[PDB]
């Protein structure tokens, strides 16, 4: 969905657009594409941008370009939501936590997991390293 | 540089006995697999046309092995200098006993220098022949095998007639 | 699944070649080249080094000259480590 956006970067977002915009139609070409993301840091290769339009003609709308910004952010952001996730673990943040910490407060997060879910997931997998949770969650 | 290399007195010799050498080896050994006399060239009654010595073909018999034979001396010319005699000499075509002389502390890095020179001009032959792709020391052991065969023999044929060109962890 | 190729030799080595040459291109993003590359990474593996010694051959020309190379450099160490469990 595109709720995985705050609304700053959608203001920036429409502040980027609205500024290069051809006659406020919400109208850019294949080459405008390029120069709008190139004014905010993000510099892709142009293999990058060459399957975007693919996976939406010529004219590229508001809606068309902010569901790319939204792929293009969720990727990187999914693979990295994991490792924060795995912060409060560990009181050092190497990625070294104690199997018997892990027992009151993976149980106490909220999603109702009872004494057994828990149970399940650690003799399913002393200290177990960070790549190996990630191993471990994804499956 | 092959075709801008001059040939000597002796070259011009040693081209025509390397294409009569390779003609009696190759009739030595068609002789064995049953090769029946053709006017011309069978796959089905192996004929061969060819089966005479070097010394009765004409001009439109030895194209075939003029080229062949003076590019492979041309480039040994190149590398190394040293085109003399200093030596004497040495269808049912019998070939001589190449096999006589071992190759030696000099010989056996000379074929395989000549072995990976012509690897070299094969190799620019076929990026030429692309544009209008293996090394000799990388090469596999089944292509190894049977190409240091085109350089023995080349190497034997060299050696008659006084034309003897003559140029892992202790490293770690 | 891929282990005890004896029956054909020239096939396995035929794709493991095209694989590797697909694997760098211009026109290709990271997502499909990571895919590639932990594909060649899982075909290098659960076969035996007779036919992987001919990729061994072609690489050892291009990628160890020079500083595409991260994952070459990672199945030639998987494919060392498996070995150590011509080509000399």
């Amino acid at each position: 969905m595109a709720d995985q956006l705050t609304e700053e970067q959608i203001a920036e977002f429409k502040e980027a657009f609205s500024l290069f915009d051809k006659d406020g139609d919400g109208t850019i070409t294949t080459k405008a594409l390029g120069t709008v993301m190139r004014s905010l840091g993000q510099n892709p290769t142009e293999a990058e941008l060459q399957d975007m339009i693919n996976e939406v003609n010529g004219t590229i709308d508001f809606p068309a370009f902010l569901t790319m910004m939204a792929r293009k952010m969720k990727d990187t952001d999914s693979e990295e939501e994991i490792r924060e996730a795995f912060r409060v673990f560990d009181k050092d943040g190497n990625g070294y936590i104690s199997a018997a910490a892990l027992r009151h407060v993976m149980t106490n997060l909220g999603e109702k997991l009872t004494d057994e879910e828990v149970d399940e997931m650690i003799r399913e997998a002393g200290q177990v390293n960070y790549e190996a949770f990630v191993q471990m969650m994804t499956a | 540089e092959t075709l801008n290399v001059i040939i000597p007195e002796k070259l011009d010799s040693f081209i025509n006995k390397f294409a009569e050498y390779t003609h009696e080896k190759w009739a030595f050994d068609k002789i064995q697999n049953n090769w029946s006399y053709g006017e011309n060239v069978d796959e089905e009654l192996k004929t061969h046309p060819m089966l005479r010595p070097y010394k009765t073909f004409s001009e439109k018999d030895k194209e075939i092995y003029r080229w062949p034979i003076k590019e492979s001396l041309k480039a040994m010319i190149a590398w190394e200098w040293t085109i003399e005699k200093a030596r004497e000499g040495e269808y049912n075509p019998q070939p001589p006993d190449l096999s006589g002389v071992t190759l030696s502390r000099e010989l056996q890095a000379m074929a395989e220098q000549l072995a990976e020179n012509y690897h070299n001009t094969w190799g620019r032959k076929k990026k030429q022949e692309l544009e209008a792709l293996v090394p000799y020391d990388t090469l596999t052991a089944k292509e190894k095998a049977r190409d240091r065969e085109k350089a023995q023999e080349l190497l034997k044929f060299l050696q008659m007639n006084g034309y003897a060109v003559t140029r892992x962890x202790x490293x770690x | 699944l891929f282990a005890g190729t004896e029956h054909r030799a020239i096939m396995v080595d035929s794709m493991l070649h095209t694989v590797y040459r697909l694997s760098r291109g211009r026109s290709l993003t990271k997502a499909q080249r990571d895919v590639i590359e932990d594909c060649l990474m899982a075909l290098c593996r659960y076969i035996r080094p007779s036919m992987l010694q001919h990729l061994l051959r072609r690489l050892v020309f291009d990628v160890p000259i020079l500083n595409x190379x991260x994952x070459x450099x990672x199945x030639x160490x998987x494919x060392x480590x498996x070995x150590x469990x011509x080509x000399x």
